[PDB]
């Protein structure tokens, strides 16, 4: 039942993290147990919701929450080690690709569609920062070669800019 | 000696309540002098 | 009598105003004057008076001078360096504590 | 004064003149005595607010009690909770106008300031 | 007077003898102590209305000048239904200043 | 002791507990009681209203309300509008300038007429913009820290706020609804949070909010769930008596 609020935003409160935990299942508690200085959020915070398939779908609606604009993460409670991806197919969704991958390890970066400015549709291309580079390793071996959404799948170990 | 167009002295009212104002000036000077991090005024004054 | 809220308000006031602005810092107290405010920060309120113990060189100071000049304590105080009323009243001590 | 005679009769003539002239500069001067110490002058004037507001209709004077009800005193905030206490027993059932103007300010004052605030 | 807890009333059986007040006390209720919107008149018991007691005032107790009269708020709230309210008792207060006085001049 | 056979009287809490029909109601020493079963019956009738929280408090009542600083009063709107406030604020001012001498000047010549307020506009403020405020119900009692609670038993997703759609990075005003939550997303990719079976979705549930679009651009409502028949996942994303007041003023 419990879920821990990680990339919780600097100034978004125990209101809106229990708002939110309430307007998708019984919020039973939320805590951002905080810097005993500052005050602030920890970064890391703690919310119990009484049902384990009320946390699963919570847990699975709150990736890229994007509370303060930054995208918040709730999931159970920078090394360079980030997968590029070829063969993408336009018809993708970051939150959906996400809970696609995610399973090899969680997105510590939104999966990116690397897409012109001109039309905004995809190229074929993709980046997205995975937890480890053992990570990367099973991701990207579980995910090389094979049948992706629309265009069979090519992923790799990201180049950097 | 005195001078025209003054008003009178002021009522022990009057005296009282500038002295009272003049007490708590002198408390907010020396509360800063000593840089108490401590006290508060609410708001009864 | 001086009750430790006068006295704090005292000493604020002289360590603002000074030592010989009495008047002003009469005005700032009730039911006090600038005499009386004088007397105190002058008999004890000043950080110069020291209210420790005495040292038996003090004391054996104290009595060869009250034995000297009899009677005059403004006159023997400054010699040993504590107000006469501290001085009288610890005299009349030993006088009484030797009796 | 110390006789009642005199302090009764002041407080009705704080009213005839403020019958003669308008209602603001004699009530601007009556704040500012719930300015000063002694409870008896105090009492004295919370109830010529009182007749003021209740010769010159209500509606005039309580916006400025309301707002005198800001500022940060024990004092001050005091005199206009007396005020208001004179005011409705004098205007008896015309409060019905001003009930909802003035409830928001009791229910914070009945949320402590002090004893005599909820008093 | 609801100011002096005490004081004490008479409070027996009512009767037609209408109240008065002295001149200090004129124009007050006799209960509420406000001083506005009399409505009703004051009726006081027989024997606190019998000889030397008559005419007098009721809160006082000098010479009766005025009828007393009950505010609208003890009249709607029936407070003006208890007989007799004439106080029976002087209190601290006045023998106190009287020596205070007679001490002083 | 004679204390102690009306304490051997004292049922255990279970005792009473297990005798009333409601045993929610029985707190702690209410075995205490001269009358027990008295006592649950009465706390068990409609409409009444429980003791303050506070007399057994070892502390006085907002005595405890001590520490904190607060703001002053604020006044209602429609006495705002007449602009009394910062009138009176200028005159403060200039008064906290003033000394002694000229205010003993002044109260012996004064400024008569310096300024004013107009009438109607007091008497718009009273008679015709006054409002009802937000009152409480019965039973209601206050306690030191009631203003202190933010709401609670609130379990609609369609209530949103302005502080949380803006630091959510969406727009409140006119266009809420059809301002899309980031809840939304993963509702249309796997449901609802599984506690609300029963919570519809603005775009991905429900029908569009009146003027807003399906679409997959920066502010639409995507490609609406449905089944590889036809068949909308939840609800209808897609959007397939004479109650007159009877005595009531023209
Ligand atoms: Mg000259
Ligand atoms: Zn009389
Ligand atoms: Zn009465
Ligand atoms: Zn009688």
């Amino acid at each position: 039942a419990t879920v821990y609020v990680g990339g919780l935003d600097e100034k978004v409160s125990e209101p809106l993290l229990w708002e939110l935990f309430l307007q998708a299942g019984p919020v039973v508690n939320t805590h951002m147990p905080k810097d005993r200085v500052t005050g602030q959020h920890q970064g890391y915070g703690f919310v119990e919701f009484l049902s384990e398939e009320d946390a699963d779908y919570a847990i699975k609606i709150m990736n890229m929450i994007k509370l303060y604009g930054k995208p918040i993460r709730v999931n159970k409670a920078d090394v360079g080690a980030n997968i590029f991806i070829g063969n993408l197919d336009p018809e993708i969704d970051e939150k959906l690709l996400y809970d696609t991958f995610s399973a090899f390890g969680v997105i510590l970066q939104t999966p990116k569609i690397m897409r012109d400015p001109d039309t905004g549709n995809s190229k074929g291309y993709a980046f997205i920062n995975f937890a480890s580079f053992d990570a990367s390793d099973a991701a990207i071996e579980a995910m090389n070669g094979q049948y992706l959404c629309n265009r069979p799948i090519t992923v790799s170990y990201a180049f950097k800019k | 000696g005195g001078k025209t167009g003054s008003g009178g002295v002021a009522s022990s009212s009057e005296s009282n309540r500038d002295r009272r104002e003049r007490l708590r000036q002198l408390a907010l000077e020396t509360i800063d002098i000593n840089k108490d991090p401590y006290f508060m005024k609410n708001h009864l004054g | 009598v001086w009750r430790n809220t006068e006295d704090e308000i005292l000493k604020a006031a002289v360590m603002k105003y000074g030592k010989n602005q009495w008047s002003r810092i009469a005005s700032l107290l009730h039911r006090k004057s600038a005499k009386q405010c004088k007397a105190r920060w002058y008999e004890w309120l000043d950080p110069s008076i020291k209210k420790t113990e005495w040292s038996r060189e003090e004391e054996e100071k104290l009595l060869h001078l009250a034995k000297l000049m009899p009677t005059q304590w403004r006159t023997i105080a400054p010699i040993i360096g504590r107000t006469a009323a501290q001085c009288l009243e610890h005299y009349e001590f030993l006088l009484d504590k030797a009796a | 004064a110390h006789k009642k005679a005199i302090r009764r009769a002041t407080v009705n003539t704080f009213g005839y003149i403020a019958k003669a002239i308008g209602p603001h500069d004699v009530l601007a001067t009556l704040l500012n005595n719930l300015k000063v110490q002694e409870r008896q002058n105090r009492v004295c004037t919370t109830v010529a607010i009182a007749i003021v507001a209740e010769t010159c209709s209500p509606f005039t004077v309580l916006p400025a009690l309301m707002n005198e009800y800001r500022v940060p005193e024990l004092n001050v905030q005091n005199g206009v909770l007396k005020s208001l206490s004179f005011l409705f027993e004098y205007i008896g059932e015309m409060g019905k106008d001003y009930i909802y103007a003035v409830t928001p300010l009791l229910e914070d004052a009945l949320m402590d300031r002090d004893l005599v605030h909820r008093q | 007077a609801k100011h002096h807890p005490d004081l004490i009333f008479c409070r027996k059986q009512a009767g037609v003898a209408i109240g008065r007040l002295c001149e200090k006390c004129d124009g007050k209720c006799v209960i509420c102590d406000s001083y506005v919107r009399p409505c009703t008149l004051v009726r006081i018991c027989d024997e606190c209305n019998y000889g030397s007691y008559q005419g007098r005032c009721v809160i006082c107790g000098g010479p009766g000048v005025s009828d007393a009269y009950y505010c609208k708020e003890c009249t709607i709230q029936e407070k003006d239904r208890d007989g007799c309210p004439k106080i029976v008792n002087l209190g601290s207060s006045k023998t106190d200043l009287f020596y205070e006085r007679k001490k002083y001049g | 002791s004679k204390k102690k056979l009306r304490r051997m009287n004292r049922f255990t809490v279970a005792e009473l507990k297990q005798l009333v029909a409601r045993p929610d109601v029985v707190e702690m020493h209410d075995v205490t009681a001269q009358d027990p079963k008295l006592l649950v019956h009465l706390k068990a009738t409609r409409n009444s209203v429980p003791v303050p929280r506070h007399w057994c408090f070892k502390r006085k009542y907002l005595q405890g309300k001590r520490g904190i600083e607060k703001p002053p009063f604020e006044l209602p709107d429609f006495i705002k509008r007449t602009g009394i406030q910062e009138m009176r604020e200028a005159l403060q001012e200039k008064e906290e300038q003033k000394t002694m001498k000229s205010k003993m000047r002044e109260k012996v010549r004064p400024k008569m007429g310096k300024i004013d307020i107009d009438y109607q506009k007091l008497h718009d403020a009273f008679f015709k913009w006054q409002t009802k405020p937000k009152l409480t119900i019965h039973g209601d009692l206050y306690y030191e820290g009631k203003e202190f609670e933010t709401r609670l038993k609130e379990k609609k997703p369609g209530d949103l706020s302005d502080e949380l759609r803006i630091s959510l990075g969406m727009p409140v005003g006119p266009n809420a609804h059809k301002v899309p939550p980031p809840w939304l997303i993963a509702m249309q990719r796997y449901g609802p949070p599984p506690s609300y079976p029963n919570l519809k979705i603005p775009g991905l549930n429900s029908p569009i909010p009146e003027s807003c679009s399906f679409g997959y651009h920066a502010g639409g409502w995507g490609k609406p769930p449905v089944d590889e028949t036809g068949k909308p996942l939840y609800g209808d994303v897609f959007g397939t008596i004479d109650r007159t007041p009877w005595g009531e003023l023209e």
